[PDB]
């Protein structure tokens, strides 16, 4: 409703152009569009005067032979006031409508090309809100504010040449309304505008209080806070109702004072207007006239302002989604290599990485990890062991040293060829809304119907899919929702094994897995690791006891290093760590 | 079934503003009733007639008559914004004490989600609605049939032209209704596809991108894309015909005013005058006939909000505290089930079935099972939130169901697995248990729970800030954040859900031996899934299935119960 603050538009004209060049290829079709808005609204105003014309010509001195000549003119010229309103709004839904349609081809492409950070800085839900409403601003702005702004002043304009034209006396006393609304219409919007927001406070308050209440209601009944939280709630409540009342009046005035306005006009032109008639200084359709144009300077200048505010929005919307489009995308570099087939060693050169760049989260990391190795990583939150996953698929880039897979360094291969040798399975898995067979190919376009079969049975995924509903074309609604959790990480282990990488990142969690799937889990990724690298962030006994090396981490250093029974040996920092857990 | 209760009480007792809003709006009705009919005079009567006064009289007259409509409609919306806002206040207080009274039984009948949005939208348009009804629900009808009042009085014949303007209106309304609703839903069905492939694609962007698939996303988007551009061109191509058609048939309308008209006036039965308010008339009769159309619209999905607000002030309360219940000045913290079996909705299987233990006060207990085994409705069932099917849980050898909730809840802490804070301080929140708890107790709780360093180490220490819900905490610190707001209150029985955040650092190992020193005096059910954390306790309630597999010791247990040998295999 009530805008809060003006939009500080960052050189607007700069931004403006940019967004005139999105609708530059229907250039002809904008100027046909415009010259229809002119002859519309000026066959608009041309209505009234021929109203008063005819009152004049056929109506006064009884000359009703004239009749059908004049309801003919006005009768067509209605007709194609009509069929242009048909035309100049029929035109603009298809080509604004268009103009958005790229714009999300080129914000959604940006998105996949835009660093990962950008995702992981700000909460998701907000980034789709911002831009999805810069977008209909843009919308609604270019297929309609900006016609009606336009359409408002050639009216506005012709109404009054005309009407002075006509009379000058009775124009100047008409006129003499405009100075009334815009002192209306400002008082009363800066009233609207200050209860608005004191009520939408409030109201935001109180709506908080009901959302982590109803959330929280358990904790509030095991509190016996039912009391208590009756009275945050009343006091707010009641101060919402006194709010409210001031905010749904100032509002609501606007209307009937415009109203009224209106009526003054239509007054003092009957009044003027019948006393300019005895003096014979107009006539009667003049009158007629005046009327037709009495309400023109209410509210289609309110119309006009709130146009212009909307079009003056739709520019900040319009900086903002060109400043996303001018976001940098990651690419690789010119001498990027493609990955020769190798079996995967993996090292570290005293590596340091932040990703706020001011609280250090690793530090002089350094390992090597030879092919066919099972290497785990341990340690407690804050570690730093899951930031090892992003470095290595280089969702990230290192701050100071050097992370290679086989030897060449990771910023100097492919992206594209990197996240093929590279699989990984993450402890937050993520299911599409497809099918279980295209969720599963996913990791391989070219993957025939029975490929996926046979990798399902060697995961011991391939059991519970067929016994799902659908079977193997089970549309997961709402990314696996109706999955046991050990079944999506056996649909997610089977997928990353469809993708024959020659070096696998695994997180599998434990948390609320069934122990008969638990089983069948730790056997696809025994099927899953054979034959490949495998860096694991170890949950499980099995796979510590089991691992080639482990690397024990803390506070984002490496403390520890070696086989499980050695650092047990060694009793170290790896020695509290485990056997104040399995002891 | 169903309930009696009723909306119309929340209007009821701001009655006079209900009836002082549509009162003065037939006022301002009225005075631009007049405004015709006072030009019409000013013509006919004046102009015509050669009389200055007139003119000047009818003319001083039409300015009091605006002055007067304008006092009508700030009138109207005056007290039709008492009567509404206060409905509104009325109506939300009563909503939110229903759901302060509401079990987990009745939660579940809703949603939490739903319960939300019904006191908060659905208590604003149901606000609207009694605003609307009270101004241009008042408004537009009348200026509609007074509109038609006034032409008919002017003269009789030519308002035939009405019943050649107004069906073909109207039926254009009712087309384009019954076509227009399936396509805009078409719209939010595109809209909504849309909104699921950039959220899929943000949420997901690690997998795609490490899969190299980043062009079959964009694929996928392209139909997505496709399908919104084409159900809003489809919607809008309607309404962008809608209401120019609509300008025409009022246009030609007016038309057939001056050509009807321009016989009457010939045939010396209408005054020039009378064929000019004629058209004035004409106008507000179809430009009010299209707010009706409008009215009409909102009416419907306002009803809507009227059921949702309904179900909730109906819906009786689950729990109820019997009439003589008893007292608890103390519990020893003796807990037993009798054959329980329990389920949270009727549709589904038995969640429990012939549970039966018991546990002396004191005792440390684990209760493992996986997921599904029914070790969770412990923390539910204890505590009274929920009533078995059939069995009874009891508390020192007392029916849960007869002794008072207040005294009952008020000697249990129950720390879920999902933790939620309040909007205020740290200190606020861990006070919960108790008010009158001083800063030593608080520290101490904090302590324990392995969460004192943190908060001593935040900028405003335990005065610290807690936005809503506690989103600004981590998982793991608004646990143990929980797990000190549960100590401060002192309970004689505490239930504490999956071990602590699956997998925590070896601190968690220390919460649980700082427990140890405290439990003195207290019963402890920690649910876990860990065979570690098990061990922990003095006895282990084995869970399988809904039925009771064993409960023991390590050793017992790894002899006969089966689900446990099962569940170590796993583990280890």
């Amino acid at each position: 409703g009530p805008i809060l603050e003006k939009p500080a538009l960052k050189n607007p004209t700069a931004t403006l152009r940019r967004l005139l060049g999105y609708l530059r290829p229907h250039t002809f079709t904008l100027i046909m569009v415009f010259v229809f808005v002119t002859v519309s609204s000026i066959l608009g105003v041309l209505s009234p005067y021929l109203i008063g014309k005819t009152i004049d010509v056929v109506f006064v001195p009884r000359r009703f032979d004239l009749l059908p000549r004049y309801m003919l003119i006005l009768g067509t010229i209605y007709a194609l006031t009509s069929l242009l309103f048909w035309l100049q709004g029929k035109i603009m839904l298809t080509l604004s409508q268009d103009v958005v349609f790229r714009l999300r081809k080129e914000l959604f492409e940006k998105l996949q090309r835009v660093p990962v950070g950008f995702f992981d800085r700000t909460p998701h839900g907000d980034i789709i809100s911002r831009v999805i409403n810069d977008v209909d601003n843009i919308n609604n702005v270019l297929g309609n504010s900006i016609i009606q702004f336009f359409s408002g002043i050639v009216t506005l304009a012709g109404a009054v040449i005309m009407m002075f034209r006509v009379n000058v006396i009775l124009s100047l006393v008409t006129l003499s309304i405009v100075p009334l609304t815009v002192l209306i219409t400002q008082i009363v919007s800066s009233q609207t505008r200050k209860y608005f927001y004191e009520n939408q406070r409030v109201l935001g308050q109180l709506n908080g209080i009901i959302e982590e209440d109803i959330s929280g209601l358990t904790v509030i009944k095991l509190f016996t806070r039912e009391e208590k939280e009756m009275e945050k709630f009343d006091r707010v409540n009641e101060s919402l109702r006194k709010v409210g009342t001031k905010a749904q009046i100032f509002s609501g005035v606007l209307p009937p004072l415009m109203n009224m306005v209106n009526n003054l006009g239509f007054a003092l032109i009957s009044g003027f207007g019948g006393w300019l008639a005895l003096k014979d200084i107009i006539t009667v359709g003049t009158i007629a006239t005046f009327i037709g144009y009495s309400r023109q300077f209410t509210r289609p200048l309110n119309e006009l302002s709130n146009q212009f505010n909307m079009i003056q929005m739709a520019l900040a919307s319009a900086e903002r989604i060109f400043e996303i489009l001018d976001l940098e995308e990651e690419k690789d570099d010119p001498d990027a290599v493609e990955l020769r087939e190798v079996r995967g060693e993996i090292e570290f050169k005293n590596v340091w990485f932040s990703y706020d760049k001011k609280k250090p989260v690793l530090k002089d990391i350094t390992f090597h990890i030879k092919p066919g190795q099972k290497v785990a990583l341990v340690g407690p939150t804050g570690s730093g062991k899951t930031t090892i996953v992003n470095l290595l698929m280089r969702f990230y880039d290192v701050d100071r040293g050097q992370i290679l897979v086989d030897g060449i360094d990771i910023r100097k291969i492919k992206r594209s060829s990197l996240r093929s040798s590279i699989g990984i399975v993450l402890q937050d898995t993520i299911l599409f809304s497809t099918t279980v067979k295209e969720n599963l190919k996913y990791g391989n376009p070219g993957a025939t119907d029975e490929e996926i079969k046979e990798a399902a049975k060697l995961t011991h995924s391939d059991h519970f899919i067929k016994h799902l509903p659908e079977g193997y074309e089970t549309v997961l609604t709402d990314n696996g929702e109706d999955l046991s959790q050990g079944q999506r990480q056996l649909l997610a282990i089977t997928r990353a094994f469809l993708a024959n990488p020659k070096i696998l990142i695994l997180d599998e969690a434990t948390s609320n897995v069934d122990t008969k799937t638990e089983k069948s889990i730790q056997a696809a990724m025994w099927k899953l690791m054979e034959g490949k690298t495998s860096i694991i962030i170890a949950h499980r006994l099995n796979t510590i006891k089991n691992a080639d090396l482990i690397i024990v981490l803390r506070d984002g250093e490496i403390v520890e290093m070696g086989k499980h029974d050695e650092l047990i040996q060694k009793r170290g920092f790896y020695y509290e760590l485990f056997t104040s857990q399995y002891g | 079934g169903g309930g009696s209760k009723t909306l119309a009480r929340y209007l009821k007792p701001y009655w006079i503003f209900a009836v002082l809003a549509p009162l003065f709006m037939v006022v301002e009705v009225i005075c631009d009733l007049s405004q015709p009919t006072l030009l019409a005079r000013i013509v006919d009567e004046g102009i015509a007639r050669g009389d200055f006064s007139l003119v000047l009289k009818t003319g001083i007259l039409m300015l009091i008559v605006a002055l007067i409509g304008a006092v009508g409609g700030i009138g109207c919306t005056v007290f039709a914004s008492y009567a509404s806002q206060n409905f509104g206040a009325d109506l939300r207080r009563d909503l939110f004490r229903k759901v302060l009274s509401f079990s987990i039984s009745n939660v579940n009948r809703f949603h939490t989600s739903s319960l939300i949005t019904r006191l908060t939208n659905d208590v604003t348009q149901l606000q609207n609605l009694v605003m609307m009804l009270l101004r241009i629900v008042v408004r537009a009808p009348l200026l509609f049939v007074g509109g038609i009042v006034m032409a008919v009085s002017i003269n009789v014949k030519l308002s035939s032209v009405l019943i050649f303007l107004i069906p073909p209106i109207v039926l254009l309304f009712v087309w384009l209704t019954k076509k227009g609703n399936p396509l805009f839903r078409k719209i939010q069905e595109s809209t909504d596809e849309v909104n699921r492939v950039v959220r899929e694609n943000l949420l997901g962007v690690r997998v795609v991108r490490a899969f190299r698939r980043e062009e079959y996303e964009n694929e996928n988007f392209r139909k997505a894309n496709e399908s919104l551009r084409r159900s809003i061109i489809s919607a809008f191509s309607l309404i962008v015909f809608a209401l120019p058609l609509f300008i025409f048939i009022v246009n030609m309308g007016m038309i057939a005013v001056l050509w009807f008209g321009g016989v009457l006036v010939r045939n010396n039965q209408m005054e020039i005058g009378s064929i000019m308010a004629y058209t004035n008339y004409l106008m507000q009769i179809m430009f009010s006939l299209m707010m009706i159309g409008n009215i009409l619209n909102f009416i419907v999905r306002a009803s809507a909000s009227a059921k949702r607000v309904l179900e909730v002030l109906n819906e009786k309360p689950a729990i109820e505290e019997a009439d003589n219940a008893l007292a608890l000045p103390n519990v020893e913290g003796s807990v037993s089930f009798e054959n329980v079996e329990f389920r949270y909705f009727e549709n589904t299987d038995p969640v429990l079935s012939g549970v039966n233990f018991s546990v002396k006060p004191g005792s440390l207990v684990a209760v493992l099972g996986e997921t599904g085994s029914g070790k969770s409705t412990l923390m539910n069932l204890i505590p009274r939130l929920i009533d078995p099917e059939r069995g009874r849980v009891e508390v020192d050898e007392l029916d849960v169901r007869t002794v008072k909730l207040k005294d009952l809840r008020g000697h249990i802490s129950a720390v879920p697995q999902e933790t939620v804070l309040f909007s205020g301080t740290i200190k606020e929140n861990l006070k919960w248990g108790r008010e009158d708890a001083t800063d030593d107790e608080i520290v101490e709780a904090a302590k324990i729970a392995q969460i004192h360093d943190f908060i001593i180490s935040l900028p405003e220490g335990y005065d610290s800030r807690v936005e809503r819900g506690g989103r600004n905490f981590s998982g793991g610190q608004k646990q143990r954040l929980s797990i000190a707001r549960a100590l401060v209150k002192k309970p004689k029985v505490l239930i504490l859900d999956d071990c602590t955040s699956s997998v925590d650092p070896i601190t968690e190992k220390r919460i649980l031996d700082g427990l140890k020193r405290y439990t003195k005096g207290c019963t402890t059910f920690i649910i876990t899934q860990k065979i570690p954390t098990a061990l922990l306790a003095d006895k282990i309630l084995v869970l399988h299935e809904g039925k009771v597999a064993g409960f023991g010791t390590h050793k017992e247990l790894l002899e006969h119960c089966k689900p446990y040998r099962e569940i170590y295999e796993s583990q280890f």
